[PDB]
RNA sequence: UAAUUGCGAUAACGAACGAGACCUUAACCUACUAAAUAGUGGUGCUAGCAUUUGCUGGUUAUCCACUUCUUAGAGGGACUAUCGGUUUCAAGCCGAUGGAAGUUUGAGGCAAUAACAGGUCUGUGAUGCCCUUAGACGUUCUGGGCCGCACGCGCGCUACACUGACGGAGCCAGCGAGUCUAACCUUGGCCGAGAGGUCUUGGUAAUCUUGUGAAACUCCGUCGUGCUGGGGAUAGAGCAUUGUA
RNA sequence: ACGGAAGGGCACCACCAGGAGUGGAGCCUGCGGCUUAAUUUGACUCAACACGGGGAAACUCACCAGGUCCAGACACAAUAAG
């Protein structure tokens, strides 16, 4: 059945503890688990004058976004997949996946 | 039904006005316990009574040859598979013909086994056989011994019993041997009726039994089926998870439903 | 069907979006910011004001039109979308509302000086270390010029200040011009709970217990 | 403007039932969204009922979140004859 | 349709068959997609579709009251009311006559008559 | 001492902000957790030469194993460690050894009190006032100009050559970016000197562009101290692309 | 605060030892000047002059010569289904 989870959170902290919970979740069921993966961090930096005029001392400042992904692969019939989405949702920690 | 945005408290004095205070108090931690499995009435128009049945012995009694009505996802699901699922009926909607599937589940697959009913009250006991007397011995051949706390039968009689009813106290004592005791070993189908008492002081005696069964099922690896038989109980899922049940087959339905319409009404004094 | 790189995003500005409105809508319900939560199929907000019963009005009246301006103008299907109404605790330290009394008490004809002395005495009654509050624009002169009401001790220098201290700002329209407001209130780091719970450079030693001497060997057995 | 009144009828009836109407500041884009009209007539034609104290306006970066006012409501019912409590924004 | 992917969800998780709602002869639920994709029993490989006094008198008085306990189950959301001592039972559809007070006109013009 | 950073003396004591600490990044871990959206080895099918045991290889549903290389998460690792000199022998300083790191380890983010009548009304649906508000300083359409050239300045790029120029070949990186109601990044095929064109492809992206097979570079050839094959503004002619133009 | 005053100590926006340079030549771009209908405009030592994120064909656009429209909400009064 092959089912491929994504996590890709802006926070790293609480995706750990959202991914924590879910490796040990098949484990326990006694199911075969292919092991998280940590893709490189996604950083979006944005250079940009400091100044709203045009005028001084030629400034620039750069802003970091990180874009931490994870995902782990998982396989298993249907009736113990639908029991996995529909929990352990925390804010800002986004969950796709994708069958087959 | 509709989950409201929250529930919020207002609290209010009766002489000045604007003393008012309020909170709006969230609820998230709604989980998949926290819910009523039930089931919608389907499209279950045309049954399969009697006829459908492929055993002339059973066919020739039981002259009630409609089937049930109110086993519509029941039917003949658990006759020829061997899933543990969980049938929860209010009221005396056909307690004793569900009771009886554990003949049609897998006795005809192995014939003279000593699969075990079990009964929350003794009052139960009496009725579950007495009634059968008539009803599957004379015909099919099959004897049923009881087993009580006031009764002690031959051991060579309860090997060669068919059907046995004991309440979860007196089979607690029988179930202290599983070690040594000879007669336990041709568990395969293990039925109860009544199954949510575990509020009450009984119900930790017959809830320590299913799970004694689990370690024998896992530990001797060969599966043994289960079937409950209950009302309509709130907390379907979790109960579900630990009889060991799987998506094909549940049963539960609310008291909207039933043989005969229910009338309430309220007082206080 | 929208990559991550944008999706996201696209979706902090979701976010200010949401919150640019409310301030813009709830002001005066003391609106103390928004966090966005997203859950498959459901999406739900959480709103932050002291005034939950007015956030909230009779049969749910304010969120309903809330969650109905939200529905329509960002195109969701009907019921996507839910509004979470609650208090903020403390009201007494958060700047974002500190700066909104600021901003009424001004209008009011009260005093720069008595009304901005009089929100950091109850900043630093509701638990915080350290507060103040910048007042900037002309005070009455034409002159533009900036008076500094401050208690406690602050810190401009770390990521603790972002840590330990939150900004707050609120213009106001007054008929001479534009009164600035600017507030940064340091919270109690002992009541933190969330990573860390004290400054950097906070060493502290957890007090021993004394033992005198046996001056003898002594022998117990069992 | 001089316009049908066909469609400040459909305005007006469609701002009744839910009681919120969205609409870009978008001068000339000629095509509202769920509103067949152009935006030109939907932005200026509830101003006018502000102007005379019947719905409420923002900016929100340009995007003109609109919503009648308590006493908004009953002033439609006549426009468009309806029954009173017909069917109000105010439903549960 | 000729898949041959046997949906036994036995309507757990899928629609049943309308045509077809079980099986004849062993009594598995048959969904619509194990329906439309084969006309046989994935069980017992049965044919599930043949290519008042003659009927049996029980199978027909049966299926009344399912239709009732469909009937039972669909009418199910007013079954809980309760008639209590303290219910007021305005006995009004939607509305208390629109909120209009000239039905019991007629009652303070009887008065008067009285 | 880089440091109102310390020792210490002391009509001051106890405090506070700045400094530092803080954190991001960079190099160390053959250590935990793992990984065809990474790789490595072996094993199946298979190409070439000596064939004898090899070397170079190709192969996704041929498998199995591993995490050194690549990713992270969790952690450790530097505090000047130790040794010797010098100083009331006080902060320290200097040398040596070890160490991946010993000029706060390098580079950053952060960064006070007071002030400028510095810049900004041409970001702001931020605003006080003044002007105008209907052949409007408002909005919107066609075409100009913001680029016009006697000259004077500033940031620059390109060179004045043999450490060179040009023709061949050798052949190596890193930080990044990229399509849904769109038409983005485009491989491959084919056409075309070239510019470029056409039929398809994969990619919402550790998996496709992309090993971005870049250049300066290396070697072999031509030239040869000639304002020359240096240098390429000037002019002119033609061929495609962008976009309505 | 200033000192062609003193002590002590720093800094390649200082110097020393030096590199690579710029100021010389072509051109790209910016500012002044000249010009024109307009060649929109802010900033003039450090702390302006490849700066307004300004590499402007329309647009951007603020300027020049022209041509359409009113976005006058709202209230009051006037005309008024011949
Ligand atoms: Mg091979
Ligand atoms: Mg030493
Ligand atoms: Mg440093
Ligand atoms: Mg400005
Ligand atoms: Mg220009
Ligand atoms: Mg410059
Ligand atoms: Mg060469
Ligand atoms: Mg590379
Ligand atoms: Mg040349
Ligand atoms: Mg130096
Ligand atoms: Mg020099
Ligand atoms: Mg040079
Ligand atoms: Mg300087
Ligand atoms: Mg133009
Ligand atoms: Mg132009
Ligand atoms: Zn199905
Ligand atoms: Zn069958």
């Amino acid at each position: 059945i092959k089912i491929r989870i994504t996590l890709t959170s802006t926070k790293v902290k609480q995706l750990e503890n959202v991914s924590s919970n879910i490796v040990k979740n098949a484990e326990q069921h006694n199911l075969v688990k292919k092991g998280p993966v940590r893709l490189p961090t996604k950083v979006l930096k944005i250079s940009t004058r400091k100044t709203p005029n045009g005028e001084g001392s030629k400034t620039w400042e750069t802003y970091e976004m990180r874009i931490h992904k994870r995902y782990i692969d998982l396989e298993a019939p249907v009736q113990i997949v639908k029991r996995i989405t529909q929990i352990t949702i925390e804010p800002g920690v986004d969950v796709e996946v994708v069958v087959a | 039904d509709p989950l409201p945005p929250q529930v919020v408290v207002k609290v209010v004095s009766d002489t000045w006005i604007g003393c008012e205070s309020t909170h709006a108090i969230s609820f998230q931690h709604l989980i998949r316990p926290f819910n009523e499995t039930l089931q919608t009435k389907l499209l279950k128009l045309r049954p399969l009574p009697t006829s459908a049945l492929q055993n002339p012995l059973i066919e020739s009694i039981y002259p009630f040859k409609y089937f049930n009505p109110m086993q519509t996802m029941t039917f003949y699901t658990l006759y020829n598979t061997n899933e543990n699922a969980f049938v929860g009926s209010p009221t005396g909607s056909g307690k004793t013909i569900v009771a009886e599937l554990a003949i049609w589940h897998a006795f005809k697959t192995f014939p003279g086994k000593k699969i075990v009913y079990i009964a929350p009250m003794k009052a139960l006991v009496r009725e579950r056989v007495d009634d059968w007397r008539k009803k599957i011995t004379p015909v099919t051949g099959d004897k049923v011994v009881e087993l009580t706390g006031d009764s002690l039968p031959d051991p060579k009689d309860v090997h060669d019993a068919t059907i046995v009813i004991t309440t979860p106290e007196k089979f607690d004592g029988i179930s202290r041997n599983w070690q040594t005791r000879k007669f336990v070993q041709d568990v395969s189908l293990i039925i109860m009726d009544e199954i949510h008492l575990l509020a009450s002081d009984r119900g930790p005696i017959l809830e320590m039994i299913v799970s004694r069964m689990n370690y024998i099922s896992s530990q001797t690896k060969q599966p043994v089926r289960l079937l409950g038989m209950s009302t309509a109980v709130s907390n379907a899922y979790d109960m579900a998870g630990w009889l060991g049940v799987k998506d094909h087959g549940l049963y539960n339905f609310p008291s909207s439903v039933r043989p005969v319409p229910l009338k309430m009404y309220i007082d206080g004094f | 069907l929208i990559s991550k790189k944008r999706k996201l995003v696209a979706d902090g500005v979701f976010y200010a979006e949401l919150n640019e409105f409310f301030t813009r809508e709830l002001a005066e319900e003391g609106y103390s910011g928004v966090e966005v939560r997203v859950t498959p199929t459901k999406t739900e907000v959480i709103i932050r004001a002291t005034r939950t019963q007015d956030v909230l009005g009779e049969n749910g009246r304010r969120i309903n039109e809330l969650t109905l301006l939200v529905q329509k103008r960002f195109k969701y299907a009907p019921g996507t979308i839910v509004l979470y109404a609650e208090r903020v605790q403390d009201r007494g330290l958060s700047a974002v509302a500190q700066a909104e009394s600021m901003k009424f008490k001004l209008l009011n004809g009260l005093a720069i000086r008595r009304a901005a002395y009089g929100v950091v005495r109850y900043v630093m009654e509701s638990g915080a270390k350290g507060c103040e509050v910048v007042v900037s624009g002309k005070l009455r002169a034409a002159r533009a010029k900036a008076m500094k009401f401050a208690d406690g001790f602050l810190i401009h220098s770390g990521q603790p200040v972002n840590d330990f201290i939150d900004t707050a700002t609120r213009h106001v329209l007054m008929r001479q011009g534009v009164l600035g407001i600017k507030v940064k209130i340091m919270r109690d780091p002992a009541k933190s709970r969330t990573g860390p719970k004290a400054l950097p450079d906070a060493v502290t030693i957890i007090e021993p217990k004394e033992e005198e001497p046996i001056l003898a060997p002594s022998v117990k057995d069992y | 403007m001089l316009m049908p009144k066909e469609d400040r009828n459909k305005i007006h009836q469609y701002l009744f039932q839910e009681g919120v109407v969205v609409a870009k500041k978008d001068f000339n884009q000629a095509k509202h969204e769920e509103i067949d009209t152009k935006n030109l007539y939907v932005i200026k034609a509830l101003q006018s009922l502000t102007s005379k104290g019947y719905v409420k306006t923002q900016f929100s970066w340009q995007y003109y979140y609109y919503t009648l006012t308590e006493e908004g409501v009953e002033y439609l019912r006549e426009y468009l004859n309806l029954p009173e409590h017909i069917v109000p924004g105010t439903y549960i | 349709s000729g898949s041959s992917k046997n949906c036994n969800c036995q309507g757990t998780r899928h629609p049943v068959f309308d045509i077809a709602p079980n099986c004849l002869h062993c009594g598995k639920v048959v969904c619509v997609i194990e329906g439309l994709n084969k006309g046989k029993c994935g069980h017992c490989h049965e044919q599930l579709i043949s290519d008042k006094a003659e009927e049996n008198p029980e199978l027909l008085a049966a299926q009344e009251r399912l239709d009732r306990l469909l009937y039972f189950q669909d009418t199910s959301a007013e079954r809980t009311k309760i008639i209590d001592n303290a219910s007021d039972f305005d006995m009004n559809q939607e509305v208390g006559l629109w909120g209009s007070a000239r039905e019991r006109a007629l009652a303070l013009k009887k008065q008067q008559r009285n």
